[PDB]
């Protein structure tokens, strides 16, 4: 499942 | 310094009328929102900080606070739809698009990221990003003679955001937006970075998931051979979207399907139909079922490539949903193929694993298998060899299952079973 | 065009 959204950790 | 601030302290600094105080507070919010363990997105929203973050995006003389705000808003936009909506409601879309042309690569990259999250929410926010004019400045970032001169992280984010503009249906992206994006996408599909390649394949798989006209726009850009090459990659994150794209294309016309065959795709299917990843096997078998739904010369290519034994294989042993795609593959084959092609299917051993799947409780796979058996018997009638097929079905216990299904809840499993018993087992 | 084609199920 290719995630639509991406969180930036660092 | 800015580690582990309270939201209260962040609000205090952001509400100071001291740009440096606001910069430090904004960075502190960025660090809060950057943690993996439940970032307090809702608390930041409830404190009313999004309008101030958005206004900081426009502070051209304080590029650090543009970056920190962009990062903070990116991570709010990465959450639920409601959380993404709060970012959009604050006016962030035009402010991020304005940042695409920033002379600071890290700031324009963060604006790329944020728009990717907004567009990725759904077709409405995707189309709203498009209406604010995001496509032209995005593509201008990739207007270089050689993509390899761009920073790899930057190029990956651009590729991923472009694929979110290609993503989702009801409605599909605007036709003119797709035409505008496609030549850059074709170029990204030839780049050597595995992540760029994966996300480029995903973008193509979205664009081909639709009516035949959508498939044609992609197929006419000539990407099918490159997709087939990527079908053979060792990186599973590349094979998965490449196969989804190839399978999408063969849902189209016989002509579009033929270009997948022309490109040499069938030679990869011995591996794909035995691939250890069950979803690859399922997708590969579904693709095969749509190819065996094609012309007799396309069925013949399946034969020539030695792929009927591989279909016998997945029918004999696979995850159930792959076995059902294999059942469809046989029914499509027997519906459209010649008598000689259908006879070859029996010679490869399709009958016994076909009969064994009549034990399944899925009622429509029983319907699919019963139709294939009827199709094979019709070929056997043209040859006067109905009785050999009867005895073949008899010796593997298939007749017992056919007359058992005479006792079935569904009305057509009912009749198809009895009809086969009536005509071929008297 | 081809009615036997199937989408993902």
């Amino acid at each position: 499942s290719n995630p639509a959204k991406r969180h930036r950790e660092d | 310094g800015t580690v582990n601030w309270s939201v209260e302290d962040i609000v205090k600094g952001i509400n100071s009328n001291n740009l440096e105080s606001q910069l430090q507070a904004t960075q502190a919010a960025r660090k809060l929102l950057s943690r993996e363990k439940q970032p307090p997105i809702d608390n930041i929203i409830r404190a009313g900080l999004i309008p101030k973050f958005v206004s900081f995006l426009g502070k051209t003389d304080c590029s650090p606070i543009q970056f920190e705000s962009a990062w903070a808003l990116t991570n709010i936009a990465s959450g639920t739809s409601e959380q993404t909506k709060a970012v959009v409601d604050g006016g962030a879309i035009p402010a991020f698009i304005s940042l695409l042309a920033s002379p600071h690569a890290h700031i324009s990259e963060q604006a790329v990221w944020a728009l990717g999250n907004i567009a990725g929410d759904g077709s409405a926010f995707r189309d709203l990003v498009i209406k604010h004019g995001a496509i032209d400045p995005l593509l201008a970032l990739l207007a270089v003679p050689d993509l390899s001169t761009l920073a790899c992280g930057y190029l990956r984010n651009l590729t991923w955001t472009l694929s979110n503009l290609c993503r989702n249906k009801n409605p599909a992206p605007p036709l003119d937006a797709v035409e505008q994006i496609l030549p850059t996408l074709v170029r990204l599909l030839h780049h050597n970075d595995p992540e760029v390649l994966a996300d480029s394949c995903w973008a193509i798989s979205y664009l081909t998931d639709g009516p035949n006209e959508r498939i044609e726009m992609v197929v006419k850009k000539g990407v099918v051979p490159q997709l087939v090459k990527l079908l053979g990659a060792t990186e599973l994150p590349i094979v998965t979207p490449a196969l989804r794209a190839i399978g999408n294309i063969v849902t189209g016309t016989d002509e579009q399907t033929q270009k997948v065959i022309d490109a040499g795709a069938l030679a990869v299917f011995p591996s794909l139909l035995t691939n250890p990843k069950t979803n690859i096997q399922k997708e590969a078998t579904w693709t095969m079922s749509n190819i065996t739904a094609g012309r007799q010369d396309q069925i013949q290519q399946v034969v020539n490539h030695g792929l009927v034994p591989f279909l016998v294989g997945v029918l004999s042993k696979a995850d159930f949903k792959t076995q059902k795609e294999a059942a469809w593959a046989i029914t499509n084959y027997t519906s459209g193929g010649t008598v000689e092609q259908i006879v070859y299917l029996v010679h490869c051993g399709i009958i016994e694993p076909l009969m064994n799947l009549l034990s399944a409780k899925d009622t429509k796979i029983i319907q699919v298998i019963l139709d294939a058996i009827s199709n094979i018997f019709q070929a056997a009638e043209k040859l006067g060899e109905t009785e050999k097929l009867s005895i073949m079905i008899e010796e593997c216990g298939g007749l017992d299952k056919i007359e058992a299904l005479q006792r079935h809840e569904n009305e057509s499993v009912y009749k198809a079973s009895l009809n086969l018993i009536e005509k071929y087992f008297s």
